[PDB]
DNA sequence: TCTTATAAATAGTT
DNA sequence: AACTATTTATAAGA
């Protein structure tokens, strides 16, 4: 971007809210593209900060609901702290 | 994913839909 | 990256499997950033070309999910398909 | 809402 | 398992 940021909450709400609706967008297509290129299936669920909901899955949000449901088996289980503690150990790459 | 009452009310969720 | 690809299914088995962990950690990384960012809760859940899951919640699957279930009101919903068309559109 | 300058993610090679 | 040149994302401008 024309400025550096610090990953901190926005207090402007003009801000906040632009900066939401593009970053919303961008995840999205981070999913699609994974979805495609690893044939993966994907959902996100997003509430905002008003608790407004916003979805995406790549083709059918029901179908993946139910199979995590139905998946019987410890799993990769992640938090930001998890991603946090990633970040506190990787390299500057 | 495992058996509680989460997966039992996602479950009811989706189907009744 | 040193070149650009096409969004099209990898045959190659190790680029494939190379590729999922590292888009799957950006993907994760993303979502961290909107939900300090924008002060949101975000949920991933991902099943792999094995089936095999992956989630991600920003604090707590549980909550999401059954907050899922009470949200009644109309609300964007997306899929690849609507992701593709908005490219086409941004040319 | 779109563009532009700049920062971040990643494809290919190692 | 690391490196880096480049493509892609986005913060601030129009």
């Amino acid at each position: 971007g024309r400025k550096k940021i610090q990953i901190q909450r926005i207090t402007d709400e003009r801000n906040r809210q632009v900066t939401f609706t593009k970053r919303k967008f961008g995840l999205m297509k981070k999913a699609y593209e994974l979805s495609v290129l690893c044939d993966c299936e994907i959902a996100l669920i997003i509430f905002n900060h008003s608790n407004k909901l916003f979805q995406y899955a790549s083709t059918d949000m029901d179908k993946v609901l139910l199979k995590y449901t139905e998946y019987n088996e410890p799993h990769e289980s992640r938090t930001n702290a998890d991603i946090i503690e990633t970040l506190r150990k990787k390299g500057f790459n | 994913w495992g058996s509680g009452e989460v997966k039992q009310k996602l479950q009811e969720f989706v189907l009744s839909k």
